[PDB]
């Protein structure tokens, strides 16, 4: 993964959590960021796109941001169904293709 | 020679994820992953690629990042063979001929199923009946009288020779 995130975070329900990803100028510095969610045992699905837009059918509790070569995904009011792996994705103009992060696990306690 | 080398000769094998002109991601011996499809649409392109990588990693047992070894491709192919055989054994039109055949000719039938699908192979009513009755020459002729033979005559010739002889001769040549 050319994008790096934090590895793992465990949290109580209804708490705010913020995952972040760091890139470079060739990718996040000049291209919008998408967020992908994978619940345990399920296929990955699109969570957010265009830095801060909700993918169809995604809950109001997710928000996104991008600045410089970094981006973030915030979950307000953590729910049990949010326990999952979260991956950042973006376009890299140098590599000229999709680059991803290694993923961040959020565990709801 | 085995069924893995046979399908490699007929379909090749990719060690890197490849997206064909129809948007399908593929790797190994014709193993299909996901199908790729305006900013939301490109986000779904990145999703489709990531889903393909996720299927591949789950099938192989490690984070491949799109690149697999030849042995991993073989493992994937063995999974695909097991799935295809299970399909055959659920198919009233293919199970009796498949059960009547020997291992080499069974490999030929599986080869056809990989190229055209269970329904496509099941369409060959007369030729399958001739195979179940071990009329090898006649099955070879009637199989040569098909659209499949006209589109891919070299593969079809190798599969047909395999049915006619019950040997690996059409593949061991090269």
């Amino acid at each position: 993964p050319v994008l790096t995130q934090s590895p793992s975070v465990s949290a109580a329900p209804r708490q705010r959590v913020t995952i972040s990803v760091s890139g470079s100028n060739s990718n996040i510095g000049s291209n919008t960021v998408n967020w992908i969610q994978q619940l345990p045992g399920r296929a990955p699905e699109l969570l957010m796109y265009d830095d801060d837009l909700l993918a169809p059918g995604v809950s109001d509790r997710f928000s996104g941001s991008r600045s410089g070569t970094s981006a973030s995904l915030t979950i307000s009011g953590l729910q049990s169904e949010d326990e999952a792996d979260y991956y950042a994705a973006t376009w890299d103009d140098s590599l000229n293709g999709w680059v991803f992060g290694g993923g961040t696990k959020v565990t709801v306690l | 020679m085995n069924i893995f080398e046979m399908l490699r000769i007929d379909e090749g094998l990719r060690l890197k994820i490849y997206k064909d002109t129809e948007g399908y991601y593929t790797i190994g011996i014709g193993h299909l992953l996901t199908k790729s499809p305006e900013k939301l649409m490109k986000a779904f392109e990145s999703l489709s690629l990531f889903q393909a990588k996720s299927e591949l990693d789950k099938a192989i047992g490690r984070n491949t990042n799109g690149v697999i070894t030849k042995d991993e491709a073989e493992k994937l192919f063995n999974q695909d063979v097991d799935a295809a055989v299970r399909g055959i054994l659920r198919n009233a039109k293919l199970k009796p001929v498949y059960d009547s055949l020997d291992a080499v000719r069974r490999a030929a039938l599986i080869n056809m199923v990989f190229q055209m699908g269970e329904t496509g192979v099941a369409g060959f009513t007369n030729s399958l009946r001739m195979l179940q009755q071990k009329r090898w020459d006649e099955a070879a002729v009637n199989l040569a009288k098909s659209r499949w033979y006209n589109q891919t005559p070299n593969r079809a010739k190798r599969v047909i020779t395999t049915f006619r002889t019950g040997t690996w001769d059409a593949y061991a040549n090269l």
